[PDB]
RNA sequence: GCGGAUUUAACUCAGUUGGGAGAGCGCGGAGGUCCUGUGUUCGAUCCACAGAAUUCGCACCA
């Protein structure tokens, strides 16, 4: 039971990290910016089995960004990632969204509000209303302190099974 | 090239490829954006279905698509004209688009930006003939089609949420206009044919479509082509209809949300006849929050629309306050809805609603009407605040449910505190009796089964009297009488509440102890319980795993704030079974190895670390002789050293010694953070004998930082304990401290430095001379650094911060001279212009950048030996006059300081020579700094906004 | 729909980029939780975050 899930989010906001955090438990502290799409079987367990997710990290920086909506092609899944220590990452947060709907109809979305660890905070919590304007399921999240780390995948692979009682 | 990009595109679909492919490919498809001649290639696959995969045809879609954002109308006229007729002549078919989904949308994309780049006047049919082609062609699958490029053409001139240039926004409202100008009334006239048409087919699918545009366009267009008798007819029927009964409530909203002169939408809303539809609304939740955003929406309108003094007629104030006062029945219905979702959906009716009506009862006292309503409304919001009597709590710190909650508890509550606004003692009663009767009926049932009554009794108790803390929330100004706060706190401390075994209800039990400690100070015969409270089984030795740690912070907390005597050696001996440290080297997410820090991290020791404080509170405000409390002080001293000296000596490598002296230190520390500064007391020989303790174990564990930030910290607290009888060892602390210095306590460093340029002033200065020359450098080192990373970004900002107040310290505590030892002479230029740059980084590195910058002008004013001080001095002009032309008021405020500083010239000759020279700005700015602290600031902050300008 | 200001004794206004705070007026003295809550620090009125009250714009509906 294998699912297409694209990561997509502004560029800086930690998508990768996210990754690699959950792939291997390393956090990495310096930036190197994804170039095109990396994609890695991150898997997981569950009450009823095992549900695998195809990652496709993809970048978003307008530079390193080729085949940008391309890699949303028979996606089953999405998150859509933002700073919340970058405010810009977020006022672009609708875009994502609609590109990623534009190819995919109908998928769960997972909105994320990332590196909630800093304490000061650009993108303030009163700012934050897409998830409840487009009926999105949101997060606040962070790759460093593991926060919320499993949320993401928990409830799309809730939804992906139909099964609620999933863990 | 065409089989080649199929290709491309089909390499970087397929990640079971060498990146080597990869490359190439991504490189070549993005080469098609940036190159002149690349879309070309796109241009002939699109169309293609027979030779063509969608795949392909997709990523030439889109690159299309971008490229038909770019091209100037003007100057590209030809090629937008080209690659529409072509995407017409394909759209004109109809028998490709029924491929996958991906491929209709990108299509319905590429449209709508042709649309936006040629429809005002070179696309003058856009409307007509498509249309015309949609009904011709007789199938839903397009009627729907033509639907979403509708909705998209509103994505893109009605989405307020992209991003708002001042362009693209004149750029949209034209096409607004011309839509309205042009084909509006047969776009509407379009779509109702539709859901007319689908609506008596019973096709579902495409009614719904048809029923967004019209929730889309309501909030843009001549709402009388929505709101006429054959079309809203055909809605409130729909309002009946399991299919479309939503879609209908949230087209039906923004009908009445589109906005209009008061007079206009008390009509509108009053056309819609819609009491009728709120009379029926059966257990269909999704629907509830439509009808309760439905009526919210209508709810929130009428109060806007009754506050207006435009109209002053009372017919409008009649039926508009009559209008909502009939509402009120749905919005305590809905907003007692069991489903949060529901309730929710009400709260902006609710919240203006109130603020209305406290503007009303400023002027009269409310009606016996209305007191009810307040009543029923507490009864509502009463409901919500409960936890659910059901589903038993979640001992999951991390259940979204928990969390959401908590959300909605901390709106609920400022419901209720602007209804006590409105009436406070409506409200206090009310709730007296709310807290009183849910303790009542706790009582009545089983433990297992009565703590959400008593958690949402002590819920409100905790909450009832926040910010009411003067001695003013407890009696009354004049007749000195108990107040409702002073009972329910009675009540509560009275009730057996203290013995249930539930972990929300121990907290905010002493929770509510602590907050309002300040009550029991004249109670004072009342204090022993709740010290032997906090004490006993239940409140700092409990077997709950989250309630004993935060245990021990409240009654630290309420000891600190309790201090009157009689509570002193029990409360010492009760904490001795708690005092021993145990912490246990753990593996982390972040250390396979374990670290002081994981291991730390995971212990209660942190939270301990205010028994060891509160320990120290309670023998400094306790009736305990000078004897008794000395020999309580160096019984524990003696064997935290004790366990720093069995810990140092054995293999000082290992993480066990390394954590054990690590936490005597710590706790030594957090012991000293609890006696008053330095009169003879008892404690000082005692903490001057663990003075002496911090070099042996910096000696041998000096070399870890982690002990060393112990070192800073503990020695800190014993320096404000001993005071004067620890500064002739002070510098041999530096010393040390000094070249183990890292990266990472460039900070930790700062403040402890700053902290004892505070306790011993004019002392430290000649340490502070020989050391300035170091931390200097590193701090000028790691800032010069542009991070790689968020966590560099974020160290060098805390530094960045540190930094600056460090040297405003030592200018405002009287230590500029130190700079100028020669020990720092080579230091001085840089210093100046690293706090220069700070002000031109872009606030907080701004507003207080530029602040130092000018003390820095005041404390040296003469050229009498600073020889880069004036053309530091008129450089800093260009930062007053150029910085502001790419929060700003303190940020132009304090840049205007430093011009006035200064100011009490060369800019006349030589400065505004150099920048176009304006001769009227320019005499204006030099009467602002010679004959205007006040009013200077206006006249530069109005100039600038115009020089900008 | 975005975006900023304001909120210090009875009164009335000052003022610091965190070291405990005041002049006029008003009963030799007296009188403030420096809007609230939470956090970060050895410590905050002056920091971070969350919120309230008072309020000024800009955009959309036009
Ligand atoms: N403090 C903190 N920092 C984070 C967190 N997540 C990411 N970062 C920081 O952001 C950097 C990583 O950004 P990336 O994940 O590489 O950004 P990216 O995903 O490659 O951006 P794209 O290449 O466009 O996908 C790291 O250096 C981290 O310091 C977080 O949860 N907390
Ligand atoms: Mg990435």
């Amino acid at each position: 039971p294998t699912f297409k899930l694209v990561l997509v989010g502004d560029g800086g906001t930690g998508k990768t990290t996210f990754v690699k955090r959950h792939l291997t438990g390393e956090f990495e502290k310096k930036y190197i910016a994804t170039i095109g799409v990396e994609v890695h079987p991150l898997s997981f367990y569950t009450n009823f089995g095992e549900i695998k997710f195809d990652v496709w990290d993809t970048a978003g920086l307008e530079k390193f960004g080729g085949l940008r909506d391309g890699y949303y092609i028979n996606a089953q899944c999405a998150i859509i990632m933002f700073d919340v220590t970058s405010r810009i990452t977020y006022k672009n947060v609708p875009n994502w969204h609609r590109d990623l709907v534009r190819v995919c109809e109908n998928i769960p979305i997972v909105l994320c509000g990332n590196k909630v660890d800093v304490k000061e905070r650009k993108v303030k919590a009163k700012t934050i209303t897409f998830h409840r304007k487009k009926n999105l399921q949101y997060y606040d999240i962070s790759a460093k302190s593991n926060y919320n780390f499993e949320k993401p995948f928990l409830w799309l692979a809730r939804k992906l099974a139909g099964n609620p009682q999933l863990e | 090239s065409a089989q080649d990009v199929e290709n491309a595109v089909e390499a970087a679909l397929d990640p079971s490829v060498g990146p080597i492919i990869k490359q190439q490919a991504t490189d070549f498809i993005g080469s098609l954006r940036s190159s002149s001649t690349g879309w070309k290639i796109c241009h002939e696959i699109f169309s293609e279905k027979t030779k063509y995969k969608p795949s392909t045809r997709l990523i030439c879609l889109q690159t299309l698509s971008e490229k038909v954002r770019e091209w100037n109308n003007e100057s590209n006229l030809l090629e937008l004209q080209m690659i529409r007729d072509s995407v017409w002549s394909y759209i004109k078919e109809l028998s490709f688009l029924d491929e996958p989904a991906y491929i209709s949308n990108a299509v319905q994309h590429l449209l709508t930006l042709l649309f936006l780049q040629l429809y005002p006047s070179n696309w003058n049919d856009f409307f007509a003939s498509l249309q015309g082609v949609i009904a011709a062609s007789s199938q839903s699958e397009f009627s729907n089609f033509y639907l979403k490029v509708l909705l998209s053409i509103g994505d893109e001139i009605a989405d307020s949420l992209v991003l708002k240039t001042d362009v693209q926004i004149q750029k949209d409202n034209l096409v607004k206009d011309a839509i309205r100008a042009n084909d509006m009334s047969d776009i509407v006239s379009f779509v109702y044919e539709m859901m007319l048409a689908y609506s008596n087919a019973k096709n579902y699918g495409t009614v719904g479509l048809c029923l967004q545009v019209y929730a889309q366009w309501v909030s843009w267009i001549n709402i009388n082509l929505i709101v006429n008798e054959p079309c809203m007819n055909l809605l409130y029927s729909f309002l009946q209809i399991e299919e479309l009964r939503c879609a209908a409530c949230e087209t039906m909203t923004e009908i009445v949300n589109k906005k209009m002169k008061p007079l206009e939408k008390l009509n509108l809303l009053n056309i819609l006849n819609l009491n009728l539809f709120f009379s029926k609304s059966s257990t269909d939740p999704n629907f509830d929050e439509h009808v309760a955003k439905l009526i919210n929406a209508q709810g929130v309108e009428l109060v806007a629309i009754k506050s207006d003094p435009s109209e002053l007629s009372p017919e409008l104030k009649e039926n508009c306050s009559f209008q909502l006062y009939n509402l009120f029945p749905y919005l305590i219905r809905y907003l007692s809805d069991d489903y949060d979702e529901t309730s929710t959906a009400v709260f902006p009716f609710l919240s203006d609603l109130l603020v209305s009506l406290r503007k009303e009862s400023s002027s009269k006292e409310l009606s016996a009407s209305l007191k009810e309503f307040l009543k029923s409304l507490l009864e509502a919001i009463i409901k919500k605040m409960k936890y659910d009597e059901s589903q038993e709590w979640d001992d999951d710190p991390d259940s979204e449910e928990e969390a959401e909650f908590q959300e909605m508890r901390k709106k609920l509550k400022i419901f209720q505190d602007t209804i006590n606004s409105i009436d406070s003692s409506l409200f206090s009663s009310y709730m007296y009796s709310a807290i009183t009767s849910s303790l009542s009926t706790a009582a009545t049932l089983s433990p297992e089964n009565s703590w959400q009554l008593i958690e949402f009794a002590l819920y409100e108790t905790y909450i009832f009297g926040e910010g009411l803390r003067g001695p003013d929330a407890f009696f009354n100004e004049v007749d000195k009488s108990p107040t409702v706060l002073s009972q329910i706190l009675a009540l509560v401390t009275t009730s057996q509440v203290c013995r249930h075994p539930h972990p929300l209800v121990q907290l905010l039990y002493m929770e509510i102890l602590v907050r309002y400690a300040s009550f029991f100070d004249y109670e004072s015969a009342a204090i022993p319980a709740l010290i032997e409270y906090f004490v006993g089984p239940r409140g700092i030795h409990n077997t709950n795993e989250r309630v004993r740690p935060r245990a021990w912070y409240l009654f630290y907390r309420f000891v600190k704030s309790i201090k009157k005597v009689n509570y002193t050696e029990s409360s010492l001996a009760m904490l001795g079974d708690l005092l021993n440290i145990s912490v246990s080297p753990v593996t982390d997410m972040d250390a396979p190895v374990p670290t002081l820090n994981s291991s730390i991290r995971n212990s209660d020791f942190n939270s301990q670390l205010y028994l060891f404080e509160t320990v120290g509170v309670l023998i400094s405000s306790g009736n305990l002789t000078p004897e008794e409390q000395a020999l309580y002080c160096d019984s524990l001293i003696n064997a935290l050293i004790g366990k720093a000296n069995a810990a140092l000596s054995s293999d000082l490598s290992a993480l066990e010694n390394i954590i054990s002296v690590y936490c005597s230190l710590m706790a030594i520390g957090n012991f000293a953070k609890g006696f008053p500064a330095r009169e003879e007391v008892a404690w000082l020989a005692s903490f001057n004998k663990a003075s002496d303790e911090i070099f042996l174990i910096l000696d041998r564990m000096g070399f870890n930082e982690d002990i060393r930030g112990a070192v800073r910290f503990t020695s800190g607290r014993i320096i404000n304990v001993v005071g004067p009888d620890m500064l002739p060892k002070v510098p041999q602390l530096i010393s040390i401290l000094l070249n183990s210095i890292d990266m990472n306590e460039l900070v930790d460093v700062l403040s402890f430095i700053s902290q004892l340029i505070h306790i011993y002033k004019d002392n430290m200065m000649e340490i502070t001379n020989r050391m300035l020359p170091t931390l200097l450098m590193r701090i000028f080192s790691s800032l010069s650094a542009a991070p790689q990373g968020t966590d560099d970004a974020v160290k060098q900002n805390d530094l960045r911060k540190s930094y600056i107040s460090f040297i405003l310290q030592l200018l405002n505590k009287g230590f500029g001279s130190i700079l100028f030892t020669e020990e720092n002479q080579v230091y001085f230029d840089p210093l100046i212009n690293s706090i220069l740059h700070f002000a031109n980084l872009v606030p907080a590195t701004q507003k207080s950048s530029i602040a130092l910058v000018s003390k820095m002008v005041s404390l040296w004013g003469g050229k009498d030996g600073i020889a880069g001080f004036e053309n530091f001095t008129l450089s800093l002009t260009p930062l007053c006059f150029e910085m502001p032309v790419n929060q700003s008021l303190v940020v132009l405020g304090e840049l205007a300081g430093l011009q006035k500083i200064i100011l009490e010239s060369y800019l006349v000759t030589v400065y505004f020579p150099t920048v176009n020279f304006p001769d009227v700005m320019a005499s204006e700015y030099l009467q602002a700094l010679s004959n205007l602290s006040r009013s200077f600031k206006q006249f530069f902050q109005k100039f600038i906004q115009a020089l900008k300008s």
